[PDB]
RNA sequence: GGAAUACUGCCAGCUGGGACUGAGGACUGCGACGUAAGUCAAGGAUGCUGGCAUAAUGGUUAUAUGCCGCCCGUCUUGAAA
RNA sequence: AAAUAUGUAAGAAGUCCUUGUUACUUAAUUGAACGUGGACAUUUGAAUGAAGAGCUUUUAGUGGGCCAUUUUUGGUAAGC
RNA sequence: GCCCUGAAAAUGGAUGGCGCUCAAGCGUGUUACCUAUACUCUACCGUCAGGGUUGAUAUGAUGCCCUGACGAGUAGGCAGG
């Protein structure tokens, strides 16, 4: 064959329609998030207007980042971190919220600082600190064709597809979280903000659950 | 630092190249690494893997053992390949024509096979005929039948052939072997 | 512990198959952020009822923005501090601006003389004294005289550099 | 010296019971034991014959031998740094069926029960045991239930 | 010349360096200790079905 | 050969997420919302202000 | 009755200044802008200037300065002792 | 009668229907062990992780320890 | 609560020293600021691991190249020089 006119044009033709699928699916997604908050903010308004109170569903996933170093770790907590893929100091992974999973967090609090993240925080983490996994071999995410080569047979033919499952907790979420290398973050830019880092967030420290306050801490690292 | 869930800088533990400093043997690796890397068949990989073994892991195959593989159902015309040396067995009379491929054919193997109509074949000759190993049968000689393996890991109530120079009476049948003399093992 | 913000918290427990919607309790709490706010409510319900953090649920969290954050209100507050050799109660009255300001200036003042940390102090109730001359402690009534006035002696100015040229005075 | 006897340090361990003394009832004998059944060990001090060592108590094993008036069990003892297959032969009064296992039995048919229904209607298997999922969004009511203010109680000794 | 009597420190740390092996049961476990009267059955039971399976298929 | 992160260096942000082009055209980070007239019920306000 | 403001959060909002590095060494990957040729900030630098042109840069050596740094080997729970 | 800790199970060496052999057992092809023919497949039936899992031989050195949080023994106490 | 009495030892000698008292002391918050061989990004050295590379003129396929992660350490083991 000549390989100058036929295959390359078709290869671009196949590539160009793939972007359209990604764009069309994103248009489906972008409509979904806006309806999400617009229906939970309005429902919060209507509860008070009806003389009631609205309790939203608890956050379905948390971002857990290690605070302590590696020395002087008891054996039971240490095994928890290894199974959580949290190896280094200032390393983070998204953890599905579940009573089975939640018990490890309350057993690993003195060495982690976790909380409920927001879509903005996930948006930068996937884009900036995006690392794949292909026969180990941690490589940057970058292109939108590496993901479909590793996750396409679990759907998810785009990075925007992946970032939707990592926040909305899709059906096949465990390996989608497991496909991403643990997020290796730097020290906070504005500082930890507390004199001593190893007090609980209630006691004026850093470790333990902090709900929505984790967004501010992660943005400095990322 | 980095917490280690495994041992860092660990070796694969397998032989990537033969320790034998044989100029001809390395040529066998030369041909097969080309096939194993490029031919999408496991026959090339297993032959290459089995070719880096030592002599202990490369036991001599009796010529009668091949005969068993030929009245194996459905393997009448299947060619046989084996890495190592093929010996002769003085307890077989019937031998099918067939075709045998190996590294070193002993004098008995070199005579019994050819007189039955077969031909001794080297690993290079099968490559030009069966690059991927079509209609090819592999077999390995007995490994746990070596003299030294019967002494491995002996202990009380295991009966694993304690190492002794002279056998017979007065040699390792006293107290610790029979109930009348002390105890039994 | 920080720039304090009051909060209200509502808790409905877990509705069992027998007694749904049990009581929808409420409490007024004094904290700095919502994260600590959701933790003090449980710490205060456990001391009065037979429910705990596991057997409970936060219904709503709200902030009471002051209706008159500009008028100088009067406050009388009761405190129960776990001191070194037991616990005690007092009636201390202060007026900064409002509740969130009064609570803030309470804790430094409370920890200044009694060395009671934030975790060893109980806030009983915060209320505005409606009618004047209903206060007992003299150091607060002292600033309610008609058209009060006093000077500020011994003024000290903030130097910019390390050297001065005129031996500055302390007038005002 | 030091005492390391066969049944040493067993003073609250082999007590029969409180208000349950006397001869054992007849239900423990009338149960059928078959080879390959998960059981539990609870030593009975009433009859010392065929009674396990103090180490084995509450341990769970598999039935492999069933003789006339005793049952053989295997215990995966952890000694040193490894597991060894310890075989124990115990009488029928120091043993009882482990109903942790039996719960799995009807679970097998329970999944199989709606397995037929799953293929009858279509797909929708979802037979993997989901853990305790977080609660979803719910609304509370105030009509007839008004919030009640609460304050910490002032200190008082009442003694 | 008093010495250290006994100490169990570092024994679990030493033991766990190799993973603590699972006792690795097999299919058709060893029949040691089985009732001899049933074992006499077990030899003859398979012997009878040995020819039964062989005679059936031809 | 080099890791060029998204957000900055817009070009690498265009090979990813083709929706990012139309996102900037119609803002979508400063979109105006619709206002309503549902003032909270009077049975809630006194609970908020109650001692 | 009416806003604004404060607090928090978001923008695939626009930018100004400073600091370190520029590794790799045909073309061959996903892109963006233009129907169009082509171009680009897209798989990691080029363009233009100048002064010296040889002890000027730089190495070694001696001294000075700011800071740090206790003689080795040895048994030993533990040493410079 | 706690808290910590601890044993076992979460299944393809699995379940269901017909059926054989046995010198055991049973009044009784009635019971017990395993196979013969057919059905259940990738949510095949808890969570997370897995620089792969398992296995063998050989041997250096090691067999004076000490300290700290937590519990506790002897002694008033001790850098006992 | 602070402070004070209670409170007496031996080469002159201590919150590290100077010193400091609406203090540089005491208790409590607010920020901003300085850094380790800690974390982040990059180049290089080595090890390990996973892979591509017989096409000939023209040099090594016990070679060439690509990617990723690691690097402490007495007794001790092995390997390359």
């Amino acid at each position: 064959a000549e390989q100058v006119a036929a295959e390359r044009a078709a290869r671009k033709a196949a590539n160009k329609e793939k972007r359209a699928i990604i764009l069309e699916r994103n248009a489906a997604y972008q409509k979904e998030y806006e309806t999400a908050e617009r229906n939970i903010i309005q429902a919060k308004r209507d509860a008070k207007a009806a003389g009631s109170y609205y309790v939203e569903a608890q956050h379905k996933l948390v971002f857990v980042v290690r605070i302590k170093g590696i020395n002087k770790i008891p054996p039971k907590p240490r095994k928890v971190l290894q199974l959580l893929r949290l190896t280094r100091i200032n390393s983070g992974t998204f953890v599905k919220v579940t009573k089975a999973t939640l018990e490890l967090l309350k057993l690993i609090e003195p060495y982690v600082a976790y909380g409920y993240p927001s879509y903005s925080t996930i948006r930068q983490l996937v884009y900036k600190r995006g690392f794949g996994k292909i026969n180990k071999q941690r490589v940057p995410l970058s292109d939108n064709a590496i993901i479909e080569a590793n996750l396409g047979k679990y759907g998810i033919l785009s990075i925007d597809d992946l970032i939707h499952e990592i926040i909305t907790v899709g059906p096949h979420f465990k390996q989608a979280n497991n496909f991403l290398w643990p997020f290796k973050l730097s020290n906070p830019s504005g500082g930890w903000g507390v004199p001593r880092k190893f007090k609980h967030f209630i006691q004026g420290g850093s470790f333990g659950n902090r709900e929505e306050f984790i967004n501010k801490l992660v943005k400095s690292m990322n | 630092g980095i917490d280690h869930t495994s041992k860092q800088h660990k070796r694969s533990g397998h032989r990537t190249a033969p320790k034998s400093d044989n100029v001809y043997l390395k040529l066998l690796v030369k041909l097969y690494t080309f096939l194993a890397r490029r031919t999408d068949a496991p026959f090339n990989k297993v032959v290459l893997k089995a070719l880096f073994l030592s002599k202990i892991n490369r036991p001599p195959v009796s010529v009668s053992r091949i005969a068993r593989a030929l009245k194996q159902e459905g393997a009448a015309n299947k060619t046989v390949v084996v890495v190592g040396t093929v010996t002769d067995d003085a307890r077989i009379f019937e031998f099918p024509k067939t075709t045998v491929a190996a590294l070193r054919f002993t004098a008995g193997a070199r005579a019994k096979i050819v007189k039955a109509g077969g031909e001794c074949i080297t690993l290079d000759q099968l490559a030009v005929r069966a690059p991927k190993g079509q209609n090819t049968l592999i077999l390995r000689g007995p490994r746990n039948s070596r003299e030294a393996v019967r002494h491995f890991g002996m202990g009380p109530h295991k009966g694993k052939a304690p190492r002794i120079l002279s056998t017979g009476r007065k040699f390792e049948r006293a107290r610790g072997r029979r109930r009348s003399k002390g105890f039994k093992v | 512990m920080a720039h304090f913000k009051e909060y209200q918290v509502i808790g409905r427990r877990l509705p069992t198959e027998s007694v749904p919607e049990p009581k929808l309790f409420r409490m007024r709490i004094f904290a700095s952020n919502e994260v600590i706010a959701k933790s003090r409510y449980w710490y205060f319900l456990q001391k009065l009822h037979k429910v705990k953090k596991a057997s409970g649920e936060i219904v709503s969290i709200n902030q009471i923005n002051e209706a008159h954050p500009t008028k100088v209100k009067n406050f009388g507050v009761w405190v129960r501090y776990d001191s070194r050799s037991g616990t005690h109660n007092m009636y201390k009255e202060i007026r900064d601006v409002s509740r969130v300001a009064a609570v803030e200036t309470l804790y430094q003042d409370m920890a200044a003389r009694h060395r009671a940390r934030f975790r060893s102090i109980h806030i009983l109730k915060v209320a505005e004294i409606e009618k004047t001359a209903d206060v007992k402690r003299q150091y607060v009534k002292q600033f309610l005289t008609k058209d009060l006035k006093f000077p500020l002696p011994h003024r000290v100015q903030k130097s910019t550099k390390t050297f001065s040229y005129k031996r500055p005075s302390t007038f005002y | 010296g030091k005492s390391h006897g066969y049944r040493s340090r067993t003073r609250y361990m082999f007590q029969r019971d409180f208000r349950k003394h006397g001869a054992v009832h007849l239900s423990t004998y009338l149960k059928v034991y078959k080879v390959g059944d998960i059981v539990d060990i609870k030593a009975n001090g009433s009859i010392q014959k065929g009674m396990p060592h103090k180490f084995y108590q509450g341990k769970t094993g598999v039935v492999y031998n069933v003789t006339k008036s005793s049952v053989g069990v295997i215990i995966n003892k952890m000694v040193g740094n490894r597991y060894l297959e310890k075989r124990l032969n115990l009488r029928v009064e120091h043993i009882k069926h482990s109903k942790c296992r039996q719960e799995f039995l009807e679970r097998v048919k329970a999944n199989a029960a709606k397995r037929a229904e799953a293929k009858a209607q279509g797909v929708a298997v979802q037979l993997k045991r989901q853990p305790a999922q977080p609660r979803e969004s719910r609304i509370v009511s105030t009509e007839g239930n008004v919030p009640q203010t609460l304050a910490p109680v002032p200190y008082e000794t009442f003694i | 010349a008093k010495s250290k009597n006994h100490t169990a420190h570092n024994q679990t740390r030493k033991a766990h360096r190799n993973g603590i092996k699972k006792p690795k049961t097999y299919k058709y476990p060893s029949l040691k200790g089985v009732d001899p009267k049933f074992r006499r059955n077990h030899k003859h039971a398979l012997h009878g079905t040995a020819k039964a399976l062989a005679a059936a298929k031809k | 050969v080099l890791k060029k992160n998204p957000l900055k260096n817009k070009q690498v942000l265009l090979r990813l997420n083709p929706y990012a082009k139309v996102f900037a055209a119609e803002k979508l980070g400063s979109k105006k919302a619709e206002k309503t007239g549902t003032k909270p019920a009077a049975v809630f306000t006194e609970t908020l202000k109650h001692d």
